[PDB]
């Protein structure tokens, strides 16, 4: 993907673009005249009296600082642009290169694993691995599960159906496991909860 | 008195291009557009909305398109989906995959100093 | 146009300057650029649109005041209908490229996706969840078990129906609940009107109407008449420019924050204190509002307490 589509990398190159337009232009504006006689001081010192080139160079002299002003401005500007950058840069390296962050789309779309820096020129590359859901079933599911008069709650899951069985599985990926006591705690009655299901809950002791 | 904007699928694409009149109204300026981004000259209006290629103003984009030519269009938002909401059901994933994605930050400048002088 | 409108002789004038007027609208170009950058990023999150469910009682819940109303012309919510409701020489202003229509599709579209597969969906595929079992994985993610929710699932949907009841007129009622929006509103009016009366300035020059200089005074006297003119104009649009840059940046922060916040907080449960809003967070849903975003947070506050005596384990064998 990076090598075959440059403008993957654009953020960089456009950085390092507007710093070189800026230069360009800081060089460019040494040409204008800004509205004395010629945009070379030498050739105002070699062509007019004193009294008159120092009125020639005195406006030559506001136009180059008029302009150095501008470009240092523009400069703080995007340095503080650049800076947000590497803040931004430097929260994400220490938050999902150094561990593992629970922060949603911070490093990467899905849900995240790791991430891994790479070098680049006037800048950082994070290359982000993450968890993502790629086949999905459809299953009945109920809050609770009535056994013998009190309500069962999964400890760590959600309670599924297949179409004639119950079972319960975790909430990220689809492995039924026979619903017992171990698998549920037990709170409240069966008349409370809206939505409640009858079904089995399996005691592991009762056959031994 | 607004400006004037060309909007070019690219040399290395086409030498058609049209020209947008940002708040001059098609009567003061033949696939003549007004919209409210103002007066598009040379793309042609469709009906179907695609997704946004080359921004106009105001939900409208432009691209290149099929006997070629440049179409202006309504921007699409986004593909559709079935929220599905069901109060007995659940959809939960059976198999999974493992994603790598990439985000690119600046982190320095190129360092200048300038002599005053 | 600004410096030299309908001026041959002060845009040949102007020609002797160097490329500031390039600057300029360089300048002016990369902000409204990065504006609809900053739309886009806040709103354009999920390129997945999600249709609204045909009902409005999900488990008890009634989301009818930030959902569509399909039933009005603006396709806004009751809430959206009033945000946008409250609030309210060569210069030409840009439309967004997202209108404001578009904006309340992609709300709506995170709304949809929210309340039918909670976080999920903004983290790889949607998948349908009955919403009393994504508020019982919402509790479970403070540190509250499932039995509390589905035991007390009448009471917590009244309390947040209420709440979103008391959100609409709380926005009615105070005039300031939108107030950063129309101080940004207000910041850049005052800009333009600055800068539109900097032209009626003399600067130094014999008439502050350029064509009185060119009607009134020989070229050899006109042109300096006119430089002090382009001194003056060309002083305030780099002072206006460098405004908006400053604040082009402070709403670049702005909608970089906004960004965090909707995927962190509306595409999921953040256990950040304070990151949005007063309490444990358990969700959050979007309002588009004119430049701007407007987030509901919903959280778990503790009501009442008792004091106990309490022991950090317990001796028995
Ligand atoms: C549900 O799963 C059980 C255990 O695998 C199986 O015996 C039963 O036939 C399944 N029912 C359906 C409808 O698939
Ligand atoms: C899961 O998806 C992967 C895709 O790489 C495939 O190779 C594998 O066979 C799938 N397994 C199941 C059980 O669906
Ligand atoms: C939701 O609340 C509104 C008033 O805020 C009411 O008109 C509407 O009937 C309610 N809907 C349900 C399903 O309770």
């Amino acid at each position: 993907s990076l090598s075959s589509t440059p403008s993957a990398l654009g953020k960089l190159q456009d950085v390092v673009n507007q710093n070189a337009q800026a230069l360009n232009t800081l060089v460019k504006q040494l040409s204008s005249n800004f509205g004395a006689i010629s945009s070379v001081l030498n050739d105002i010192l070699s062509r007019l009296d004193p009294p008159e080139a120092e009125v020639q160079i005195d406006r030559l002299i506001t136009g180059r600082l008029q302009s150095l002003q501008t470009y240092v401005t523009q400069q703080l500007i995007r340095a503080a642009e650049i800076r947000a950058s590497a803040n931004l840069a430097a929260t994400k390296m220490s938050e999902c290169v150094l561990g593992q962050s629970k922060r949603v789309d911070f490093c990467g779309k899905g849900y995240h694993l790791m991430s891994f820096p790479q070098s680049a020129p006037h800048g950082v590359v994070f290359l982000h691995v993450t968890y993502v859901p790629a086949q999905e079933k459809n299953f009945t599911t109920a809050p609770a599960i009535c056994h013998d008069g009190k309500a069962h709650f999964p400890r760590e899951g959600v309670f599924v159906s297949n179409g004639t069985h119950w079972f319960v599985t975790q909430r990220n990926f689809y492995e039924p496991q026979i619903i017992t006591t171990d698998n549920t705690f037990v709170s409240g009655n069966c008349d409370v909860v809206i939505g409640i299901v009858n079904n089995t809950v399996y005691d592991p002791l009762q056959p031994e | 008195f607004g400006g004037v904007s060309v909007i070019t699928p690219g040399t290395n694409t086409s030498n058609q291009v049209a020209v947008l009149y940002q708040d001059v109204n098609c009567t003061e300026v033949s696939n003549v557009f007004q919209t409210r981004a103002g007066c598009l000259i040379g793309a042609e209006h469709v009906n179907n909305s695609y997704e946004c290629d080359i921004p106009i103003g105001a939900g409208i984009c432009a691209s290149y398109q099929t006997s070629q030519s440049i179409i202006a269009y309504t921007m699409s938002l986004g593909a559709e989906n079935s929220c599905a909401y069901s109060n007995n059901s659940i959809a939960i994933p059976t198999n999974f995959t493992i994603s790598v994605t990439t985000e690119i930050l600046p982190v320095s400048m190129t360092k200048t100093s300038v002599d005053c002088t | 146009m600004y410096i030299c409108g309908d001026s041959t002789e002060c845009s040949n004038l102007l020609l002797q300057y160097g490329s500031f007027c390039t600057q300029l609208n360089r300048a002016l170009t990369g902000i409204a650029v990065e504006q609809d950058k900053n739309t886009q990023e806040v709103f354009a999150q999920v390129k997945q649109i999600y249709k609204t469910p045909p009902i409005k009682d999900f488990g008890g819940f009634n989301f009818s005041q930030i959902l569509p109303d399909p039933s009005k012309p603006s396709k806004r919510s009751p809430i959206e209908d009033l945000l946008f409701n409250k609030v309210t020489n060569g210069l030409t202003v840009l439309p967004p490229l997202l209108t404001d229509e578009m904006i309340a599709q992609y709300t709506s579209a995170l709304l949809a996706g929210t309340i039918c597969s909670g976080w999920t969906f903004g983290a790889g595929p949607a998948l349908q969840i009955p919403f009393p079992m994504q508020m019982a994985y919402r509790f479970n993610g403070i540190g509250v078990t499932q039995n509390v929710l589905y035991e007390n699932q009448k009471l917590i949907a009244n309390q947040f129906n209420s709440a979103i009841g008391k959100i609409q007129d709380s926005l009615s009622s105070t005039p300031s609940a939108l107030g950063k929006l129309q101080d940004v509103v207000n910041q850049n009016a005052q800009a333009l009107n600055t800068l539109v009366k900097q032209l009626s300035s003399n600067f130094g020059a014999i008439s502050s109407v350029l064509n009185d200089i060119l009607s009134r005074l020989d070229p050899p006297e006109a042109e300096v008449q006119i430089d002090r003119l382009i001194t003056g104009r060309l002083q305030s649009l780099q002072t206006y420019v460098t405004q908006q840059l400053i604040r082009a940046a402070e709403i670049r922060a702005s909608a970089n924050l906004a960004a965090t916040k909707m995927s962190e907080c509306v595409l999921g449960q953040s256990k950040r204190v304070d990151f949005c809003g007063k309490g444990y967070h358990l969700m959050s849903f979007p309002q588009s509002a004119p430049h701007g975003v407007v987030f509901l947070h919903v959280t778990y506050v503790p009501a009442q307490e008792k004091n106990f005596t309490t022991a950090p384990a317990i001796c028995h064998d």
